[PDB]
């Protein structure tokens, strides 16, 4: 791709979500998830194989259908308001119809079935770029609409993703399928919690964000995409097998690091609104995460599985790579849970 | 065939090498300074005046005084013909009782 | 007497489609 | 406990610019000078306990564990250095600086004064033990073991998670010197009966209780000689420190919630220490004896009354170096016949008779001998248990003569009999290795001379 | 210094033991009014602890 | 020489070391001149000068 | 939670009353450990490109330092005004409604009767 | 870098640094062709860059000091033991195949990157295009196993794909009685036990599939041994060739722009050579791995980024 052609329409990926974050009419909102779908197609089409046109076709596919059931919604709203504001939604078939939407563009179970496919389809950047910043947008409408929100089905949707992602990656091989799977357990802790107390809901977000972006740049670094070629990792480089042992654990949840920040404080706000049972279900699940961590970490750092003769050849280039934020990103993901009372900034 | 191996180490005999080898390392002056350091701050030092800080507690949780201060109580009640010790822990004016 | 490290018959098993 | 945290982490610079040749003998000097220190804890009082801060405080519970934490770090280093002379440099201070990081999480969790600083500790212990095991372990159970371990580990705490922040949202706060004047009396329920279950199994699952062991005889195998140590001399003790202080805020209901578990300890240390009976391999003997031992741990606390917790303290101390000795001299046979194989190695007595020495001083104490530390938290525990029942005598007598039998057995075949004929790599015992026996064992014989700092709280 | 180094941990427990004491002034809320301790300040002293 | 190729970062960047240098050194009085000034509002504020 | 608070001047880190509070010090334990963060992220950079580590790019590590403790100083002020909000809008409701915060009358338990149980 | 997207952004294009005379030129041929002199030759009439064949220490020219490494830091193979045993137990013949075609890889990466960079032509022998000839005349002899060929067209598959082929292909006719002439003139004691089916198989893969497929996407020039000797000939063949076959054609700024990223980051290039394919002949158990890589480091001026070396005289290393 052309780089000014590259610049403008990742600047329209951008511009696409600022006009959701922004705006106070419906349409805007629209027009803003519109925008970030219509500008994000050639990022997951830069290679031009046959895995990412079908991965952007369901892409496209799932997207479409959320967008439409989106502006069913917002019509809906202004057949019982006449109005347009960007605020509660003023019947229960339009909150239904908006949380099945965004549900469907956070990619959350049961509408979960396109995220493990389109990671697997595109490149390593546009799946940090679909893990990262596409989910900005829609908890940006879930924040603004949850006096609307269903319980039941919000938290629904969340123990199906949380239950989903974490079975989904025990079988996985593939590093962009187990990130896919992380991102839908993820998503389901994201929402459990949103209306209870969006601040851990914007608290959880930023922390995945952070760790996502650590392991996607760690997997652009190490230019590896399977498991069993991120274990050849501790004979090329063996810090990078430090880096991705820390940040997957912190993935995991795993005390004392940034991880374990969201998912304590999500249980710390769904016990002050007297629901033990539902966290104590959801913690439980996060081993299944923390499983498939633990055997991404004994395949990369804690075991050295064997290597090849060319390796060697390796041995004397450096990485010329731009590990962009990779060491402020990888501290930022472990060391920051003596930090955890920074999450009123989120207030 | 399997792959490209390097064969089994042997295990290492530290006194084939250095006969006065104390187990520590294989270099005999980093050996016997290690040796020193163990038995120096290890048994000279936490053992010898570790038991001398714990044989000289300043009454460790002060028990002794509870012996004394109880030999100041029996012989105070000793001579008032008070009971060496009351069933009653609290004095009974000082409760309420829940009535019935 | 060397500590044990994974081989080649370990790796093949993450190296499948599937796990 | 800032005088103990700080020269903790200045171990890590002290570990990571050392000279190649230095790294051992420097961190094992100043580690030494903390464990001198830590005699500072020792500033008990009758009625308060030594409160340092809102983060930090330390009673006569917590003290034992601290000096004995800070002792065992000298001790891991003098045991781990040999079979790790080979080892790369960065990977050899990685070790150290786990073993520091361990130590680390250990002291601020005994010295914890809020229940939730304590769980985060509780919790952070896993992550330098579970990379010790599944990194410099040496057979290839290690990876599956390591698995075990913290997965029954986290799945009984993160239970203790959701319980902890229920006391912190009821009652306003989970300082344990506010709970121990705010405690309120826990009535029948059935959501109190799965309360109490929250709070204990995480500490069921460290101590361990019988039925839940099944991680402890892998990642007390599967490990390096300094997990061992720090894994059955310190680690299986976060239980019984979690459970001293958890079960203030259970009462009245573990009362009767403590019966089934009773039952699993009282028949387990029958069936663990008979396991003993015939194990094959030396240091899975001395995991199942040291789940043995524990489970009277479990006992007096759930009985508790303060013969127990006495006897249970002093118990938890004793176990913990006699345990650790015991690890470090099947480590000792390891590092000659590399098998871990008890029939394999036989009449060593006739080859190294002053580590046969350390072998009979070790089982001696193993088996409960007066007026050992071992014995006499055995003995409490003994006397609480008869007053809680005058039928347990039974369970605890018979376990007495099981644990003689699995004590001297361990002696008869490492030490006694014939020699093996073909095994002829027998080197004579290193200075290295009689002075980690030697520092196991004189604090061990020293604290019968004075064991009332070793007799917790309520002394 | 050719032992810097060996200073790393004792300086560090100085500093350490240092922090403790300033933690204790923070603390000071209580000083000499405790119903069991409060007495009259002796002449040629401010404080009863420090 | 050593090398066979003139390494990237063989010689420092010199504008980019003066550009870190003068970040850093801006950023730190700025950030000194923003406490002494919110401590300086803070006794305004609050009447304790 | 406090969305409507901060709604009616939007978008402002920290607006006017957060000058009323005291900022944090320049040796505040929090800020001091944000610029360790700073010197571990400028580790971890001379590692990941295989540079001296303590030794490569002093004035790389100094701008670690310098950039961590320049934007923790600010993330501290908007916590510490958050929480002071906080308790403000805690207070001022807790005064606006004295029907719901009674006065509980603190009982001495020379009245207060308890159930003993006995350990035996 | 030296070269990236803004770059590209404030004006470099590589068509306006690309003449006429930018082509990358491959002179093929059997063992002892005398090809060498020719490309060197067509090096010096036509004022382009002359590459020599990448031997086992290519890698080892490239990077440190220029100096080959020993053995067991490149390669872990030897050429004179594949000419000795070529059915050796110890998987040495496609183990040093396979390092040959690394090597190749990352000579046809530098021979890009300076048709790209500078826009003067590159003359290069047996590219990454004629290095399968080997491979199958190796496996026509049973010197490698089908697992082997397997690994190589994995390996080729993901690795030629990436690249554009050669200008021109220079092909020299020699028999296999002329090359063994040539080799017992040489005088090397090993390269005298090659076999005549083992010539006759890298003659066969030659002219039966490797310029039949080259045909169409370059220009083949088909030499015999004394009209090869005629340099100025060659080079008057060469300079009156009408480029109308390949994918040279369609080359705008954007798609060699891509290329020339991909040329310049060498752990890209090398990316899928070490596809994890557990090979008995190439896979490195983890205690050997560990063991070479911690002498690797330990060599001088290996143990940091190059210009990071305080051992070899590296200066300001506090301010880089
Ligand atoms: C506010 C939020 C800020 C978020 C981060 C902003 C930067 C990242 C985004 C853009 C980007 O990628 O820039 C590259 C990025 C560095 O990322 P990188 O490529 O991984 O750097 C590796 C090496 O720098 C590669 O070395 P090099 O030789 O190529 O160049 C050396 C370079 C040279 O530097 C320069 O040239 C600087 C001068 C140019 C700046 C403009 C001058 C005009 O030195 C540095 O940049 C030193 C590192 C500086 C720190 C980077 C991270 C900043 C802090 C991030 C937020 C931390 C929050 C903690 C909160 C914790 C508690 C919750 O930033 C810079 O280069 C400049 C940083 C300036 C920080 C100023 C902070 C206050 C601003 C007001
Ligand atoms: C500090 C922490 C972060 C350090 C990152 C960089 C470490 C590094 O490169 O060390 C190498 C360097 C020595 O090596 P070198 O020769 O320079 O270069 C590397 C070699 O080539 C090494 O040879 P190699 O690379 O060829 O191969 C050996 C291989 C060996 O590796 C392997 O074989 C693979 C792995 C082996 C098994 C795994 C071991 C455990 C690793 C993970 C740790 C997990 C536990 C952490 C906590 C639990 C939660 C996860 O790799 C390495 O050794 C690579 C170097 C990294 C080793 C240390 C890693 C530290 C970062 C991770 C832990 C800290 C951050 C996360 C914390 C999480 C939450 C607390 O060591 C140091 O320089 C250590 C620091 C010493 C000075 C400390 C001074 C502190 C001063 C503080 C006050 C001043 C600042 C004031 C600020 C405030 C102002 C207001
Ligand atoms: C505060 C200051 C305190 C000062 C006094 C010290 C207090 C006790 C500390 C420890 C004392 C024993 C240490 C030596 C044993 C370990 C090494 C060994 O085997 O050496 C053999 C070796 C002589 O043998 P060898 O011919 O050269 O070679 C050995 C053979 O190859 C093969 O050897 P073997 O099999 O022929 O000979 C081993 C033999 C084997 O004999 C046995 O195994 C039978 C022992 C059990 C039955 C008899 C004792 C029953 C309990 C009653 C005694 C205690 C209460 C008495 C009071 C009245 C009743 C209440 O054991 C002995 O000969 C040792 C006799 C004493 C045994 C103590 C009980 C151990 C049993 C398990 C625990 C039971 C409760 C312990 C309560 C401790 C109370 C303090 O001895 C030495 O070289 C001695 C080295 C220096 C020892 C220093 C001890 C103190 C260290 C503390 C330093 C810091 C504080 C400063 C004080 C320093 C004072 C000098
Ligand atoms: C503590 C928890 C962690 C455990 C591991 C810690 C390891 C690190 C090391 C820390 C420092 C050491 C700690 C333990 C110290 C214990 C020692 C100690 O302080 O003792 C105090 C006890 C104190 O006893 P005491 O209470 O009567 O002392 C009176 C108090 N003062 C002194 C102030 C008046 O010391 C003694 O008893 C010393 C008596 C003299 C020496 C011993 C004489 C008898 C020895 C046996 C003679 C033979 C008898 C027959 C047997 C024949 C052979 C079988
Ligand atoms: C080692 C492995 C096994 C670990 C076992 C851990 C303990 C076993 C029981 C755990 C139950 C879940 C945590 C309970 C927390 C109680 C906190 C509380 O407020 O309780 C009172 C509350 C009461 O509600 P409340 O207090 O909000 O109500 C107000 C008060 N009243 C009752 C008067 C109206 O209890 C509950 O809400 C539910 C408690 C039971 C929850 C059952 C769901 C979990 C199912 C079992 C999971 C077992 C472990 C899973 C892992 C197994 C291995 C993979
Ligand atoms: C309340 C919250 C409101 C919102 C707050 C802000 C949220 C920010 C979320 C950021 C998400 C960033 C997504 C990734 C960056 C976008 C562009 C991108 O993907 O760049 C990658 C780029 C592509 O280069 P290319 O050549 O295509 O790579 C393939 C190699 N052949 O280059 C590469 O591939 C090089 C490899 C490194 C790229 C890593 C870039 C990471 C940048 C983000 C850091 C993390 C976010 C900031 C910190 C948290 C903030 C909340
Ligand atoms: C397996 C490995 C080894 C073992 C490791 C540990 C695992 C077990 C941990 C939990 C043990 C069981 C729970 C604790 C037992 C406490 C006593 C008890 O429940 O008694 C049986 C009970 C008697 O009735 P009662 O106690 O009065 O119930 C009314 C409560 N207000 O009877 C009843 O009420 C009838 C039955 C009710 C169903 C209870 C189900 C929940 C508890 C089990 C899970
Ligand atoms: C890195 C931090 C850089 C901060 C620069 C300033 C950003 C800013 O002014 O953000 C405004 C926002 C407060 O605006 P407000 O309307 O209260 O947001 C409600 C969100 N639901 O303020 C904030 O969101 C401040 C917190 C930003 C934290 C970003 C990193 C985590
Ligand atoms: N499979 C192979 N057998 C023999 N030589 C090879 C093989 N692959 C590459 N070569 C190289 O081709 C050269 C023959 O051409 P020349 O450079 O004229 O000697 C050898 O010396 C090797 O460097």
């Amino acid at each position: 791709m052309n780089p000014i052609i590259l610049i403008i329409i990742l600047m329209t990926v951008m511009l696409g979500t600022i006009i959701v974050m922004i705006s106070t009419h419906w349409l805007l909102i629209w027009i803003g998830f519109e925008m970030n779908m219509l500008a994000i197609i050639p990022i997951m089409m830069k290679k031009h194989n046959p895995r990412a046109t079908e991965a952007s076709t369901k892409y496209f596919l799932t997207q479409s259908t959320a967008s439409m059931l989106l502006m069913m919604a917002i019509i809906i709203n202004l057949m019982f308001s006449g109005q347009w504001t960007v605020m509660k939604l003023f019947n229960p078939m339009a909150s239904m119809l908006m949380t099945m939407a965004l549900a469907m563009k956070l990619g959350m179970a049961p509408f979960h079935f396109w995220v493990p496919e389109v990671t697997q389809g595109i490149p390593l950047s546009s799946g940090l770029i679909l893990l990262t910043w596409q989910k900005l947008a829609p908890m940006s409408v879930l924040y603004q609409i949850l006096p609307s929100i269903n319980l039941d089905l919000i938290l629904t949707l969340s123990i199906l993703s949380i239950t989903i992602g974490g079975w989904g990656g025990l079988n996985q091989t593939q590093l962009r399928k187990i990130m896919a799977y992380s991102s839908i357990a993820h998503m389901g802790w994201m929402t459990a919690v949103l209306l209870y107390n969006p601040t851990m809901t914007l608290l959880n977000l930023i922390i995945y964000i952070i760790m996502t972006s650590t392991m996607f740049t760690l997997f652009m670094a190490n230019s590896t995409t399977t498991t069993l070629s991120l274990s050849h990792t501790w004979n090329k480089a063996p810090i990078m097998t430090i880096l991705v042992l820390i940040t997957l654990l912190s993935m995991g949840g795993l005390p004392p690091l940034s991880g374990f920040m969201p998912k304590w404080m999500i249980i710390q706000e769904m016990t002050k609104n007297d629901s033990i049972i539902l966290p104590t279900l959801m913690a439980i699940t996060a081993l299944l995460n923390l499983y498939f961590y633990m055997r991404l970490t004994y395949s990369t750092a804690l075991t050295m599985f064997p290597s090849t003769n060319n390796m060697k050849m390796k041995w004397q280039f450096p990485t010329t790579k731009r590990m962009t934020l990779l060491p402020t990103m990888t501290v930022l993901s472990t060391m920051l849970l003596p930090l955890t009372p920074i999450l009123s900034i989120l207030e | 065939l399997r792959w490209q191996e390097d064969p089994e180490p042997e295990d290492e005999n530290l006194y084939e090498k250095n006969p006065d080898s104390h187990g520590y390392d294989k270099d005999p002056a980093v050996d016997v300074w290690n040796m020193r350091v163990v038995f120096f701050f290890g048994f000279s030092i936490v053992l010898v005046l570790g038991s001398t800080f714990v044989a000289y507690l300043p009454d460790y949780r002060m028990q002794e005084w509870a012996r004394r201060e109880a030999e100041r109580l029996v012989k105070y009640r000793e001579a008032h013909g008070l009971p060496l010790m009351e069933s009653n822990c609290f004095d009974p004016s000082k409760i309420q009782l829940p009535e019935d | 007497a060397r500590q044990w490290q994974p081989d080649v018959e370990w790796a093949e098993q993450y190296g499948g489609a599937v796990m | 406990m800032l005088k103990y945290i700080i020269p903790t982490m200045m171990l890590m610079p002290l570990t990571w610019l050392s000279k190649n040749s230095m790294i051992w003998i420097n961190t094992t000097l100043h580690s030494l000078l903390i464990s001198l220190t830590s005699l500072l804890l020792l500033n008990q009082f009758g009625d308060n306990s030594l409160n340092f801060s809102l983060t930090f405080f330390s009673d006569s519970l917590s003290t034992p564990l601290l000096i004995l934490t800070m002792w065992l770090l000298p001790l891991m280093l003098m045991a781990s250095q040999h079979h790790l002379s080979k080892e790369n440099l960065a990977r050899k201070k990685l070790f150290i600086s786990m073993l520091i990081l361990l130590q680390l999480f250990l002291i601020m969790t005994f010295t914890a004064t809020e229940l939730i600083f304590f769980y985060i500790m509780f919790e952070a212990t896993l992550v330098p033990t579970l990379i010790i095991i599944t990194r410099w372990g040496n057979q290839t159970e290690r990876l599956n073991a390591g698995l075990y371990f913290l997965f029954y580990t986290l799945a009984g705490s993160l239970p203790l998670l959701v319980a902890l922040i229920y006391i912190q949202n009821t009652m306003g706060s989970l300082n344990f010197l506010i709970l121990q004047y705010w405690v309120q009396p826990m009535p029948n329920s059935w959501s109190n009966t799965f309360m109490w279950l929250a709070c204990m199994m995480a500490f069921m699952v460290k101590m361990p209780l019988y039925g839940l062991h099944l991680w402890l005889p892998k990642a007390h195998v599967e490990a390096p000689i300094a997990g061992s140590m720090v894994l059955a001399a310190i680690l299986l003790k976060l239980g019984g420190y979690g459970m001293m202080r958890i079960t203030l805020l259970l009462n009245p209901i573990t009362d009767f919630m403590a019966y089934p578990f009773i039952m699993l300890s009282l028949w387990g240390m029958i069936m663990t220490s008979s396991i003993c009976l015939r194990q094959t391999d030396l240091k899975s003997l001395i995991a199942y004896s040291s789940v043995s031992h524990m489970a009277l741990v479990i006992v007096a606390i759930l009985i508790q009354t303060p013969w127990s917790y006495m006897g249970a303290t002093a118990l938890m101390i004793a176990h913990g170096l006699t345990s650790s000795m015991l690890f470090c001299l099947a480590n000792s046979n390891y590092e000659r016949v590399h098998s871990r194989t008890m029939i394999l190695a036989r009449g060593l007595q006739t080859l190294l008779p002053l580590m046969a020495a350390w072998w009979l001083l070790a089982s001696l104490t193993n088996l409960a001998l007066p007026p050992s530390i071992n014995l006499i938290g055995e003995l409490f525990v003994v006397m609480s248990t008869f007053s809680w029942s005058n039928i347990t005598i039974i369970l605890m007598g018979l376990n007495m003569v099981i644990t003689a039998l699995y004590s001297l057995y361990m002696l008869i075949t490492t030490q006694r009999g014939k020699h093996t004929h073909h095994i002829n790599n027998i080197l004579p015992s290193f200075t290295r290795e009689n002075a980690l026996m030697s520092l196991h064992m004189l604090p061990l014989l020293l604290l019968s001379l004075n064991p009332k700092i070793i007799l917790g709280p309520l002394y | 210094r050719d032992h810097w180094i060996h200073v790393l941990v004792p300086v560090g427990f100085v500093f350490g033991y240092y922090l403790d004491r300033k933690n204790d002034e923070k603390l000071a809320a209580f000083r000499n009014k405790s119903l069991l301790y409060k007495r009259e300040l002796k002449p040629q002293e401010e404080v009863t602890w420090k | 020489k050593f090398y066979i190729q003139e390494p990237p970062h063989g010689s420092p960047n010199w504008l980019k070391v003066g550009l870190t240098l003068g970040t850093s050194a801006f950023l730190w009085i700025y950030l000194i001149k923003q406490h002494n000034e919110d401590v300086l509002e803070y006794k305004r504020r609050n009447g304790l000068e | 939670m406090m969305t409507g608070r901060q709604a009616r001047a939007p978008l402002q880190f920290l607006p006017d009353e957060a000058r009323s509070l005291p900022p944090p010090k320049l040796t505040d334990p929090r800020l001091a450990y944000i610029g360790f963060l700073g010197y571990c992220s400028g580790l971890i950079d001379n590692a990941i490109r295989r540079r001296p580590v303590l030794s490569a790019g002093l004035h790389r590590q100094f701008l670690y330092i310098t950039s961590f403790v320049f934007v923790g100083y600010y993330l501290l002020k908007r916590q510490d005004y958050m929480y002071a909000v906080r308790d403000h809008d805690m207070f001022s409701y807790i005064k606006s409604h004295p029907e719901d915060f009674p006065e509980k009358d603190k009982k001495t338990y020379r009245e207060v009767f308890e159930e003993f149980h006995p350990v035996r | 870098l030296q070269y990236g997207p803004l770059a590209y952004i404030l004006g470099e294009k590589t068509t306006k640094k690309m003449t006429e005379n930018s082509k990358l030129i491959t002179v093929d041929g059997n063992i002892c062709s005398g090809k060498s002199k020719l490309a060197k030759e067509v090096a010096e009439k036509l004022g382009l860059k002359h590459f020599p064949e990448a031997g086992i220490h290519y890698a080892d020219s490239t990077t440190g000091d220029g100096k080959p490494l020993p053995v067991r830091f490149s390669g872990n193979c030897s050429l004179e033991k594949f000419y000795d045993d070529p059915k050796s137990n110890d998987g040495n013949s496609y183990r040093l195949q396979a390092w040959l075609y690394a090597s190749r890889l990352l000579q046809y990466a530098d021979a890009l990157e300076h048709l790209l960079s500078t826009g003067q032509g590159v003359v290069l022998e047996r590219s990454i295009y004629s290095d399968f000839v080997f491979l199958e005349a190796m496996y026509r002899q049973g010197f490698i196993r089908k697992q082997c060929v397997d690994h190589y067209n994995q390996v080729k598959k993901v690795t030629v794909c990436e690249y554009l082929p050669p200008h021109v292909v220079i092909y020299v006719d020699v028999p296999v009685s002329e090359v063994q002439s040539r080799i017992q003139k040489k005088g090397n004691p090993h390269e005298m036990k090659i076999t005549s089916a083992y010539l006759q198989d890298i003659e066969n893969v030659y002219k039966g599939t490797f310029l039949p497929e080259m045909s169409e996407k370059c220009e083949v020039l088909q030499y015999s041994a004394w009209e090869a000797e005629d340099a100025e000939k060659v080079v008057e063949d060469i300079q009156y060739l009408k480029y109308d076959k390949g994918p040279w054609l369609d080359q705008d700024d954007r798609k060699l722009h891509n290329l020339r990223m991909l040329v310049q980051d060498k752990l890209e290039v090398l990316n899928y050579t070490s596809i994890p394919v557990f090979l008995p002949e190439v896979t490195i158990g983890a205690h050997q791995s560990d063991r070479v890589f911690q002498e690797f480091t330990e060599l001088p001026g290996r143990k940091y980024r190059a210009g990071y070396n305080e051992d070899v005289g590296d200066k300001w290393i506090w301010l880089k």
